[PDB]
Formats: structure tokens, C-alpha cells, sequence
């Protein structure tokens, strides 16, 4: 029956793809079917983009949905219609295995009743939502992307599984919009929660690598670069030419080199036009950097603007509109005074916290540490009777 | 109320709990105040273990809330109440690792029944040192709060000492309250602290 | 009207109706009034057209039979705040014209007024009304299909810095294609409105960051001469709005409505019980960590 149609793909198949297709003949028959989701997924790793695997998924659908994992089988169908490239073809496939599962627990689900086939209903849904955003529905990805949100709260418990395509719905839906922060923020919480299984590419990885660093550097308020550094996507993309400049840029942010941004910004601007069109911005962005950056190493909270100029390279007149700047977008608070040329900075922005910064608040509290040991022994010798 | 508990201590992951007892004794609960359900359990302390992890996933059965775990320190340890408490969260760590199951803290603060509030001190006699009356009393008190301050602190100094030369794992959430401290943190010859002193005058 | 007589028929019409009323249905009689109405902006007397408007009730309007009846009494409004030019009454009036129900459903019809709503808004006096009604229009999803009018509310919503001959340049070839606040020779005197509000706009948010900037520099920042810079500081401290007391010498214009002793002290006290909380969350999740490592 299915033992014919396995066969006749296997011929077609190349013979890199042989060895793996035997597996499901052997495993069916002797009906070891934990065996058999091993091999679907060693399968479908090396074979992504094949034709033969949409074909052979049919198959296995039909036959099986309660007789191997739940979780197991949806999978499976995200990863093919990712790298299906006809997306009508996506939307009508997705409507039709869903109503099936809908219809399938009423009967499963007290049966066997132990396992429970909604989780599946999510996993598919989340695809539905992405295959609106490949045909560019805005509206239509929008209204299914807050009833996502609302069932994963409603759990008190999810798989990461399902928070991934959640995830990755949603990052999708920013970028096209071309929002920068939105963008970053989101993809951390996807980057985190992802599972050790090798069902994404490097491919992908290096995609987002490329479009994680684009958005810190246009950004405005993003000195999490750090955390980019010390977190394994771009640490570990550093090797191509592209990566080795763009690597670079981020490293120059932190230390507040003007020159070495500067330099290297000049080439590839040309190169790229994304960051050609938030130059503005680009070049600003460092400034900022530096201009918070300094109130944070020292101890007190007040500048000359004589310093400021020094640090940015900027004459007076540009040293107060960077600060006006840097308030307005909520990096600083405080007062300016021009009649004094200070700056008087009341609140500073959290921050990430690297070995150095560590380092520098422990010593400030050694003193503080004195103050209270010294003033309290003090206390202690007057009414040193009176205690009662 | 008890519950039957057996917690083995040569191997840590292995435990007893008998489920049809809770249920039963929530009845008999039901009896003398029916305002009560299930809403966590105490631990007998002396401190959190990470073994309460896996006690807790049994409890999420019972409950209408993120189950409570109450540290009740039997042995009164502490230079405030003697009581930690901590709620279970299932959050994702953004120090790029998955999505952990932790106990996250919860201020402790009391009330109770005025009826309740009139025995406590029916059985206490003591005059208090460590809350406020007359002048002496708040004499002893001003230089605890100081001594507080001072063991606190120095556990600050010698926690960021860890992190860089013994290597417990940056924890972004703890030190940027820190941070705040010092933004917060008052300023001497300002304006700010020269109504601090004529004020002092005026009084 | 087709007569040269028109002005002499506001004078027939708008007498009558004050002698007759009769037993007619509501619909026609709200239909004459209008109708009055536009007969006296003809007239030249808009002030006569307040009068007869304040005889219907805006309780009347409310059911959907007058639903046309509606709009036209509203727009009529506009027109009349308008030539007197208060445009905090023109902005909320096409508010009333949004809610309505053939407005705000078909596609076409809410686009022109949900334009000219955001001209007006920014035109008005800066009231505690201008305040809240600015932020509910970017509460709206509608506003997010418009383009050019999401970018000139967005301007004002946020607090930045900004220069008149900017906002000149760029919002002149295109928002002289469409009217009401521009071309024209009374129109203009719209557009005129908008430098005193870029103005003031720019006042605002130097209040609230600067508290002592000079008055020689403050000149340089409005793109104004030292007198001018003064009328627009008084005006705007008349008003309300802000605060200052400028010193002639040239030395300082201080923003700032001076703080007594104990609104200094009290913020003091509220930053002492805020840094004892925080050594004490710190506290207690060092003790999770020495567990956890």
C-alpha cells in the first residue's frame, strides 16, 4: 500500500538520500515507531528543500497523527512551508490539517486519555499567521497574532517549542514595517527560548545576526551591544568579510572611538544602503553613547561642556543639542545650565554590567562601607549607659 | 495545616507526598472556614533548596494561584521577620540560555484577625527594643538600623568579589538595581543638602 | 439668492423663524435654521448665526433620522469659529463630524476631516483641552494609513527642538494643494498662526529641560530678535503654560516656578526610603544565588 510509494520516491530520490529512506520501511514493519521519528528528523535535515519531502510528509500525515508524538508531526510542516515558495499553496494546506486536528480530539484526546492533541492546534496557527505576512497581509497577520498572544498567557505552562513560532511571527511582522528597536527586542526573547534541535540553518542564524546588528547601530537606545558580543550569534559570525567590519563597529561603540566608527562607516556606506538612509542617525548614535557613558564612570553626576566637546568632538553649540537630544529620547534627565556650562544629570538609564563596571561600583562601596562602620562607632561611646 | 512528608537526605530527589490526603483534609478545612483553598505550602527551611523545584509541579493540581512557598525558619534567623517567601515563575533568562522554572521573591509584611493581634501580646510580656517607644528606645534602635546597614552592605563588596575571582555567573537583574543606588544617592553642597542643614537649625 | 437681493433674504428669513415655528416636524425646522445660518455668513454677521444655533438643541441630534442634518450644523460651525479664527473651537467641532456614524464607517468621507482636525489642533492656543485631545488622535489606527498628517501631529506629541523656516520649507509644497489654514489671502493669516506655535512649542520644551539658560541664547534658538523672544515669553507665562522670570541684563532667563523649603526636603525624604528597599531586594537574591551556583 505505502510500501509501493515509499519506493517508488526512494528511486527518484537522490542516492545521498537512500540510506535514510530505507529507515521508514524497516521501522513501519516492525511497528518500533519511536525509531521511526529519529529518522524523519535525520532525514528532513539534509533534504530541507527537496521536493521529495513535502510528497513523503503526505503520506506519513494520513496514516499516523496519535500513533507518534504530536508535537513531533507539526513540526515537521513549519520547516517545509518556510522553503515552500508558493504561498497559496501554503495557506490552503495549513487550513485543512488544522480542521482535521480540531475534529480529531473530540474522539483521541479520552481515548487514549493521557495525551492531549490542542497543544497542536497552536503550532499550526502560528504558521498561519506567517503565510499572511509572505503574501504581504498586514491586516490579516495582525488579527492572528493577538489571539496567539492571549491562549500562550492563558497556560500556566508552554513548551518552547510553541513561544518559538510565536517568536518568530512576530519578528517577521516588525521588520517590515522597517522598525528598528521593536525588531531587537523580540528576537532576544526567540534566541533564548530556541531549542537545541537543529531544525534551523546557519543560514537563518546569520540572517539574524545581520539584521540584529543593523537595528543596534541605527538604533537609539540599544546598549545591550554588548550583549551581542557575549551572547554566541555574532561571537561566533565574525568570519566572513562582511562580519569582520560590522564586528568592529560595535566593539568601537562601547570604548567611544570616534575615528575607528568613522573610518570604517566611510567605506561601507556605499555598499550597503540601509545604513545609508539613517546616516543621521548612525553617526549621532556613538555620540550618544559617549556622552552617558562618561556621567556613569565618575562619581559625581555633573559635566562641563567643555568636556563634552573634548570627548564627541564638537564644538559648544553642538554640545547642548546633543545633550536636548539625548533627554528627549529618555537616555538622561536632569537640568542644563548654560549660565554655568554645566549639565546636572539626576537619573542615569540602567545598563548592562561587564567585569570592569563591576570593578568600579565594588570600590565605591568600600567607602561608603568605612563611613558606616566609623559613624556607628561613634554611637556607641555616647550613651553607651543609655540603652535600655 | 501538616501534610505527610518524607524528604530523604543520602539522595535528594526522591521524596514522598500523598496526594489523596490533601484533598480530604481541604474538606475538613472546609468545616471550620470555608474562605480557605490551597493557595501554596510551608517549607520548614533553614533556607531555599532547588529541590523544591520538583516538589512544586504537584501543588499547580490544587491551586487557583502560582503556588507560595513559604520559608518558615525554625530556628528564628534573621534580623527582621524570620520568613522568606518566594512565588514560582516560568520566565525565559536572557543571558542567552532557555527558559528556566525559579523562584522568584516576594516581600513578607504581616497582618492578622484583630482578635488574634489582642492574644500575641496577651502572651508576650516584653517591653520591645527592637520596635519604637520613648527616647532610649529609639536611642537603641537608631544605632541597629546603623549596624543593619553595615552587614548588608559588606555582603554587597564581597558578592561583586565572586562574580570576578571565584565566577559565579553575571546576573544582570541583581546589579542594576545597584546601579540605582548610586542615582539615587545623595549629594553633598547642593542646594538640596543646605535646606537639609537649616532645616537642622529651625529645629 | 440668483438676485443680487441675497443679503436682503438673510433679513426675511432669519426674522420669520423667530415668530414661526408651528407644529412642522423637527427635520424641517432644523433645515430653515441652516439654512439662516448660511444666509448670515453671507451677511457678514456670524456672530447673529451663534444666536439661531443656540435655539436647536445638540440633544436633538442624536438619533439618526438628522443624521445629514448633523454634519452639515457642524461644518456650519467651523466656518463661523473660523472667521473669528478660534481654532481650539474649529478642532473640536470636526471631532463631533468624526464620531458620527457616515463619517467614520465610509472609507472616503473620514479622510479629509481627520486632516483637517490635526491642522487645527496644533493651530489652537496651548490649553489643558489641547493636551488631551492631541493623544487620543494617535491612539487611532485610522490616523496610521495617512502619512503626511502621522508626521505633523508627530512632531508635537513628543518634546523636541525644531525652527520655523523647517517646518516652512517642508510643509509648503505640499499642504498648499490642499486648503482650509493655507493659500488664500485670510488663509495665510491661518498659516501666520503656526510661527507663534512653533514659537511656543519650542518655549515649552526648554522649560522643562533648561531651568537657567541665557536670554542672549535663548533668542538664537527661536530664530528671533531679543524683544520678540520677550513677547512670547510673556504671552505664554499669561496663559499658564509655564513659568519664567527674565532678567533684563540679558544674564539669565530662568524657567522654573521656585520650590519652597519642604517640596525640596520631601522629594529628599522619598529617595532615603527608596535606597533602604533596594539594599534589601539585593539582599535577598544573593541568598537565591549562593543556592543556585
Amino acid at each position: 500500500e505505502i510500501d509501493t510509494i515509499l519506493s517508488t520516491l526512494r528511486m527518484e530520490a537522490d542516492p545521498s538520500l537512500h540510506p535514510l529512506f530505507e529507515q521508514f520501511e524497516k521501522f513501519y514493519e516492525e511497528k518500533l515507531w519511536f525509531q521511526l521519528s529519529e529518522s524523519l528528523t535525520k532525514f528532513f535535515d539534509d533534504a530541507k528543500s527537496t521536493p521529495l519531502r513535502l510528497r513523503l510528509y503526505d503520506n506519513f500525515v494520513s496514516k499516523f497523527y496519535d500513533k507518534i508524538n504530536q508535537l513531533s508531526v507539526v513540526k515537521y510542516l513549519l520547516a517545509s512551508l518556510k522553503d515552500s515558495k508558493d504561498f497559496d499553496e501554503s495557506l490552503k494546506y495549513l487550513d485543512d490539517l488544522k480542521a482535521q486536528f480540531q475534529e480529531l480530539d473530540s474522539k483521541k484526546q479520552r481515548n487514549n486519555g493521557s495525551k492531549d492533541h490542542g497543544d497542536g492546534i497552536l503550532l499550526i496557527d502560528s504558521e498561519i499567521a506567517r503565510t499572511y505576512l509572505l503574501k504581504n497581509d498586514l491586516v490579516k497577520a495582525r488579527d492572528l497574532l493577538d489571539d496567539l498572544e492571549k491562549t500562550l498567557d492563558k497556560k500556566d505552562s508552554i513548551p518552547l517549542r510553541i513561544t518559538n513560532s510565536f517568536y518568530s511571527t512576530n519578528s517577521q511582522y516588525f521588520k517590515f514595517k522597517n522598525d528598528f528597536n521593536s525588531f531587537y527586542y523580540t528576537s532576544l526573547l526567540y534566541l533564548s527560548t530556541l531549542e537545541p534541535s537543529t531544525s534551523i540553518t546557519l543560514a537563518e542564524r546569520q540572517q539574524l545576526a545581520y539584521d540584529l546588528s543593523i537595528s543596534a547601530l541605527l538604533g537609539d537606545k540599544i546598549y545591550n551591544f554588548g550583549e551581542l558580543l557575549h551572547h554566541p550569534i555574532m561571537e561566533t559570525i565574525v568570519n566572513d568579510s562582511n562580519y569582520d567590519w560590522l564586528f568592529q563597529l560595535l566593539n568601537a561603540l562601547t570604548v567611544g572611538d570616534f575615528d575607528k566608527f568613522d573610518s570604517l562607516i566611510k567605506v561601507q556606506i556605499s555598499k550597503i544602503p540601509i545604513l545609508a538612509q539613517h546616516e543621521s542617525f548612525l553617526r549621532q548614535k556613538i555620540c550618544l553613547m559617549t556622552l552617558i557613558e562618561t556621567v556613569f564612570v565618575k562619581n559625581i553626576r555633573m559635566l562641563s561642556f567643555e568636556d563634552i566637546s573634548k570627548a564627541t568632538h564638537l564644538p559648544k553649540d553642538n554640545v547642548e543639542h546633543l545633550v536636548m537630544r539625548a533627554i528627549s529620547l529618555g537616555l538622561l534627565k536632569g537640568s542644563i545650565d548654560q549660565v554655568n556650562e554645566l549639565v546636572t544629570i539626576s537619573w542615569v538609564q540602567p545598563r548592562i554590567i561587564s567585569g570592569d563596571q563591576i570593578t568600579k561600583m565594588k570600590d565605591r562601596l568600600v567607602e561608603w562601607n568605612d563611613q558606616v562602620e566609623k559613624l556607628g562607632k561613634k554611637m556607641e561611646a555616647r550613651g553607651q549607659s543609655i540603652w535600655v | 495545616f501538616a501534610l505527610p512528608f518524607e524528604e530523604d537526605e543520602k539522595n535528594s530527589d526522591v521524596w514522598f507526598l500523598d496526594h489523596n490526603y490533601i484533598e480530604n483534609m481541604n474538606e475538613m478545612c472546609k468545616k471550620i472556614n470555608a474562605k480557605e483553598k490551597l493557595i501554596g505550602w510551608y517549607h520548614s527551611g533553614p533556607k531555599l533548596r532547588a529541590s523544591d523545584l520538583k516538589i512544586n509541579e504537584l501543588f499547580k493540581k490544587y491551586t487557583q494561584n502560582n503556588p507560595l512557598l513559604l520559608i518558615v525558619d525554625v530556628k528564628q534567623q534573621g534580623v527582621g521577620l524570620p520568613t522568606d517567601a518566594y512565588v514560582a515563575i516560568e520566565q525565559v533568562k536572557d543571558d542567552g540560555t532557555s527558559t528556566e522554572k525559579t523562584f522568584l521573591h516576594l516581600p513578607c509584611t504581616i497582618e492578622a484577625e484583630e482578635a488574634e493581634e489582642i492574644g500575641v501580646e496577651h502572651l508576650l510580656r516584653d517591653v520591645r527594643d527592637q520596635a519604637a517607644g520613648g527616647l532610649s528606645i529609639r536611642l537603641t534602635n537608631q544605632l541597629k538600623s546603623l549596624k543593619g546597614l553595615q552587614s548588608k552592605l559588606k555582603d554587597v563588596v564581597e558578592y561583586l568579589d565572586k562574580v570576578i575571582n571565584k565566577e559565579l555567573p553575571i546576573n544582570h537583574t541583581i546589579l542594576g538595581k545597584l546601579q540605582d543606588v548610586f542615582n539615587l544617592l545623595p549629594n553633598l553642597g547642593t542646594p538640596d543638602d543646605d535646606e537639609i542643614d537649616v532645616e537642622n537649625h529651625d529645629r | 439668492k440668483e438676485e443680487g437681493k441675497i443679503d436682503e433674504a438673510a433679513d426675511i428669513l432669519c426674522e420669520l423663524q423667530v415668530e414661526t415655528y408651528g407644529s412642522m416636524e423637527m427635520s424641517e425646522k432644523i433645515q430653515f435654521i441652516l439654512e439662516q445660518m448660511e444666509l448670515s455668513i453671507l451677511k457678514g454677521d456670524y456672530s447673529q448665526a451663534t444666536v439661531l444655533s443656540r435655539k436647536i438643541l445638540k440633544k436633538t441630534f442624536k438619533n439618526p433620522k438628522y443624521e445629514s442634518l448633523k454634519l452639515e450644523y457642524y461644518n456650519l460651525l467651523v466656518k463661523i469659529s473660523l472667521h473669528k479664527r478660534e481654532y481650539l473651537e474649529v478642532a473640536q467641532y470636526l471631532q463631533e463630524i468624526y464620531q458620527t456614524d457616515a463619517i467614520k464607517s465610509d472609507e472616503a468621507k473620514w479622510k479629509p476631516v481627520l486632516s483637517h482636525i490635526v491642522y487645527f489642533l496644533v493651530l489652537s492656543p496651548y490649553g489643558n483641552l489641547q493636551n488631551d485631545l492631541i493623544h487620543k488622535i494617535q491612539n487611532d489606527n485610522n490616523l496610521k494609513k495617512l502619512e503626511s498628517q502621522e508626521s505633523l501631529v508627530k512632531l508635537f506629541t513628543t518634546n523636541e527642538l525644531m525652527r520655523w523656516p523647517i517646518v516652512q520649507k517642508t510643509y509648503e509644497p505640499v499642504l498648499n494643494e490642499d486648503d482650509l489654514a493655507f493659500g488664500g489671502e485670510a488663509n495665510k493669516h491661518h498659516w501666520e498662526d503656526l510661527q507663534k506655535r512653533v514659537i511656543e512649542h519650542n518655549l515649552r520644551v526648554i522649560s522643562e529641560y533648561y531651568s537657567r539658560i541665557t536670554l542672549l541664547r535663548l533668542n538664537e534658538l527661536l530664530d528671533l530678535t531679543e524683544s520678540q523672544t520677550e513677547t512670547y515669553i510673556s504671552d505664554l507665562v499669561n496663559q499658564g503654560i509655564i513659568y519664567a522670570k527674565v532678567n533684563r541684563p540679558a544674564k539669565i532667563v530662568n524657567f522654573e516656578k521656585p520650590k519652597n523649603s519642604s517640596q525640596l526636603l520631601n522629594e529628599w525624604s522619598h529617595n532615603v526610603d527608596e535606597l533602604l528597599e533596594h539594599i534589601e531586594t539585593i539582599g535577598h537574591l544573593i541568598t537565591k544565588e549562593e543556592i543556585m551556583h
